């Protein structure tokens, strides 16, 4: 779910 | 702030869970393995730059395809894990894990090929493509290979069956518990559809309401592509609905293409809802509420993918659309956190 | 800041998805429904305060149990939906939605009963119990009824099969793609276990490594419960392992009990799943255990210093003959 959410 | 934003972006790749998700995606990972292998003739005995090498897996695929030297460039702290993976596989004499951003790496030579998995949700979330294009201009020999070589963006109108069930839940409460909650439906619609976030979710063919259409393409060798990214990537679309259903909005997805090499058969990695699911799922653009449509209802519009003003790595999508005889409307979306 | 923090907290219930999750939780919703309806004798012709009424569903159950009047108090904007639900069910004459925090609402009268679904992850995350206790002191008549009446906290050592699969994933990469990534396992373990966050995740009975132990009981009517909450609630535990397995840490869960008119709503991994799942406390890395390995410890649930609505858990534990260790956890965001 959290790819590139950084 | 860029020091914070970019640093924090790279730090998100220093955690195991994202790499687990990417490597557990067999559609993605095998497509790269096979797309690299399809290009054995251009790679064998040659040099490669892997832009954003992560844990090093793609660089290893290139060595297994016969590359002489691979420069595996990775800006997050995960480069240290890649260094150990490469050594574990007996490849450290040929595959060189280089820390830091590709924009400032100094290779000892230009390279014969670039490989990169740079695609985010909705293709361009994370805004990594510019880094690959920068590396191509600086490091790729004239006539060198890019893997993949191009990307294409697709749209289709959708009737999201899961969303329909979630909105219909409130009208089912009475049969389950003896309390009528059907009046919650409008509230549920505002909350689930009335926001302005791009929603990443997996659909299937059962959700697709008209033939999908390509609305843009990105040929990575093209010199003008960098500035198109800044101005916005996208295009107009027009389709005609298969049948009656509540229209909930649009799904956006992408494919990327690896050149066929000796086989003359290109390999396409697709994120379509009509193909096996990937970790990218699809990028859903919901209208503020459902719109009834019927067989042969025309739906048209324009979609533009842009970096967000607040955060250059956050995808924004501007949508203009017209359903049938309804008024033209617009909605401005940004990637969900 | 407390006023901005409370407003943000109430706002988190103004969205449909949480109410959908709670009402779609058939275990929770059927247990509250039956706990209320089985108390028809004590509620018939009586007045009820529903603390945190949400969409109003529990207030409607109270009316079905025979209550003469229900005051449904709700601080989030969802109170507007509850008012519509009450009207749609023809109950505006006897269920009155009153917006705002229960600590400051002006009820017309003291009540014979309080109902409330106040439990958070790990029972006490969100720290809503103090609000129910405030309402009890201020508004419940002498000898009045509280639904549920008590809560109990349980702990068990666990071997989380899903975590084991995720740690072992790296040794399976070679079979899928011809690249050995087994060296990633230590890194994966640090990332997934080495943090100090409480992880909300659903387990099965397969994951429980010893008989669960009740380590605290909260009788909600008991005097002084408020100050105990501030100082920390919990207790010591001891148990013996079923068999050989990698111990990954502990699961904490709860049950609540309704006066029997006794009906128990459990969040145990050994019982049907609920939206609360369990609260997992991972050790920094797995510890091998065997049949009859003794495990003891102490668990304290506290408000976090930085945020009184964020659950903190202090864990002390001793596995077999290993030295006693501690780990200090805070609820994941």
């Amino acid at each position: 779910s959290g790819x590139g959410k950084g | 702030t860029k020091s914070e934003r970019d640093q924090l972006y790279y730090e998100c790749y220093s955690d195991v869970s994202v790499h687990e998700e990417m490597i557990a995606d067999q559609v993605r990972t095998e497509a790269y393995r096979l797309g690299i292998l399809k290009n054995w003739a251009a790679l064998r005995g040659k040099t490669v730059l892997d832009v954003g090498a992560g844990t090093g897996i793609l660089s290893i695929f290139c060595a297994q395809a016969g590359a002489r030297r691979v420069y595996a460039v990775e800006a997050s702290a995960i480069w240290q894990q890649a260094r150990e993976v490469v050594r574990l596989n007996g490849l450290e004499d040929r595959v060189h894990v280089l820390p830091g951003p590709v924009e400032t790496v100094e290779l000892p030579e230009r390279v014969d090929a670039i490989v990169s998995e740079w695609m985010g949700y909705g293709l361009l979330h994370e805004s990594m493509l510019s880094s690959v294009l920068h590396a191509r201009t600086k490091w790729l020999k004239e006539g060198g290979l890019l893997l993949p070589a191009s990307a294409e963006l697709f749209v289709a109108p959708i009737s999201d069956q899961m969303l329909e069930w979630r909105l219909g839940f409130w009208s089912q409460v009475k049969q389950h518990y003896g309390v009528d909650m059907s009046c919650m439906e409008s509230f549920a619609t505002r909350c689930l559809m009335g926001h302005s976030e791009i929603v990443v979710q997996d659909l299937s063919g059962e959700d697709v309401l008209a033939r999908p259409q390509r609305f843009a393409q990105l040929e990575l060798a093209r010199a003008g592509l960098e500035q198109e990214l800044e101005a916005g990537v996208g295009g107009r679309f027009r389709c005609s609905c298969y049948g009656s259903a509540p229209l909930h909005g649009f799904a956006v997805w992408f494919q990327v293409t690896f050149p066929g090499g000796d086989s003359e058969k290109p390999l396409v990695l697709s994120t379509s809802p009509l193909h096996p699911a990937t970790h990218w799922k699809q990028a859903l653009l919901y209208l503020n509420e459902p719109v009834p449509v019927e067989q042969d209802t025309d739906i048209s519009g324009e979609i533009t993918l842009l970096p967000s003003p607040d955060n250059p790595r956050r995808l924004r999508i501007l949508l203009r659309y017209k359903v049938g005889d309804h008024e033209e409307k617009t909605k401005d979306f940004a990637m969900e956190d």
